């Protein structure tokens, strides 16, 4: 049984059923042209295409594509005839899913801060970020006292993080609530296959295995590894190790949906420390399969 | 001239730093590093940050690349800065 920092743990399986889930957010639909699907589909960057392959390899699941952006009526159109041309291809627009289960108020969040920052000697504290908070919690815009609506308005790498761990956090049922054709074989608590649109099945993937429940990508350049959110696996929605890095999103005032949301949640729920080996926690941790090549815009550009 | 450009990014960066840190791919672990030790000073952690980019990427760190990185991920009036403090 595998085990990190004094405890063991299962392989629990994720059954072959479970559906994967890509994400395609969008900051500047217009650079698509007229007639074609709003997702990056270029030689150097295949992504549609590598989705569309996915879904038809694995025929027996549903494949979601997370995806938001200012996409246009025509656009909208696309993504109905993508669907009605691939029958296990289910295309999910951030704004039509329910997240207010896990949101918070910003107000709350600056608030418990500064009374946290207070609680400090004045020698003690970041009296920076207590002038920040003050005068943050003065700016919030009206009707965004939210965290996820905070998140559903930003255009950089951070919107589609933070959106990929509550969408993964739904897992089975961000497919079920959807009512589309084909999702009614998945439950609710189901678990959930995410991937990156560069993550190439080859063949069908079968039963997964995580410790606990879990498991993500593992990045190793030179030697150095680091974990990842390129790939993650659940065998159930809401697994703990999100709901920890969700807290953490709540809490943490300069928190960073990869950094925080992710990687610290999954820490925690392992109780990681300063005082345990990094790589040991990545070899434990790590998701890898011999049917999936894995990040193969290492071979091309970071889209992003 | 890094420096300056440092400079800048410190005195205007605050809550939002991580962002940028990833936008630099500064790696997980360099992340709790800084965290661990500087756990009460936000600016700081944004400085430490921005010194182990300058480590990673040795020649390549050039406020060039840092400027490319704060448009990137969209923080345009630092970059806007940085990039009237060089000239
Ligand atoms: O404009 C973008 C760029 C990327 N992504 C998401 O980011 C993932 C990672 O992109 P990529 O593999 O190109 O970059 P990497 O992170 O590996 O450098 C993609 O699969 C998408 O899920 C996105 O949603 N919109
Ligand atoms: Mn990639």
């Amino acid at each position: 049984r595998p085990s990190f920092a004094g405890k063991e743990y299962s392989l629990e399986p994720i059954d072959e059923r479970t559906p994967i889930l890509f994400q395609w957010f969008e900051a500047r639909p217009e650079r698509y042209e007229k007639g074609e699907v709003p997702i990056l589909n270029t030689k150097e960057h295949p992504y549609l295409s590598n989705i569309i392959n996915a879904a038809k390899i694995e025929n027996e699941r549903i494949i979601g594509v997370l995806v938001d952006g200012n996409f246009t009526y025509e656009q909208k159109k696309e993504f109905l005839n993508l669907e009605n041309e691939h029958q296990n291809i289910a295309i999910i627009y951030r704004a039509d899913v329910d997240f207010s289960m896990y949101d918070k108020k910003l107000s709350d969040i600056y608030l418990e801060n500064i009374h946290k920052q207070e609680s400090y000697p004045a020698s003690e504290r970041d009296n920076y970020l207590l002038g920040l908070l003050r005068e943050e919690l003065k700016n919030i815009p009206e009707g965004k006292d939210s965290l996820i609506e905070s998140y559903a308005e930003k255009r950089e790498h951070t919107w589609f993080d933070f959106f990929r761990n509550l969408a993964i956090l739904k897992a089975g049922s961000l497919f079920t609530e959807t009512g589309k054709t084909g999702c009614h074989n998945i439950s609710p608590c189901s678990g959930c296959i995410y991937l990156d649109a560069d993550m190439i099945i080859t063949d069908k993937l079968g039963v997964l295995y995580a410790p606990d429940g879990i498991a993500v990508h593992v990045d190793c350049n030179d030697e150095i590894k680091s974990l990842e959110n390129g790939a993650i696996v659940v065998n159930r929605s809401n697994h703990p190790a999100l709901l920890a890095g969700l807290d953490i999103m709540k809490s943490k005032v300069d928190a960073h949906p990869y950094y925080d949301g992710l990687g610290k949640g999954i820490k925690r729920h392992f109780n990681y420390s300063s005082l345990h080996n990094y790589n040991a926690f990545c070899d434990f941790i790590e998701f890898k399969h011999e049917n999936i090549i894995p990040n193969t815009s290492m071979y091309t550009s970071s889209s992003w | 001239d890094l420096c300056a450009a440092f400079n800048v990014i410190c005195d205007n960066v605050g809550k939002d730093w991580r962002r940028l840190a990833r936008q630099l791919k500064v790696s997980d672990t360099k992340i709790d590093s800084i965290e661990d030790r500087y756990p009460r000073n936000l600016t700081e952690r944004v400085r430490e940050s921005l010194r182990i980019w300058k480590n990673t990427e040795k020649e390549n760190a050039t406020v060039a690349h840092l400027v490319g990185a704060l448009r990137s991920c969209q923080m345009n009036l630092v970059a806007d800065l940085v990039q009237e403090v060089q000239q």
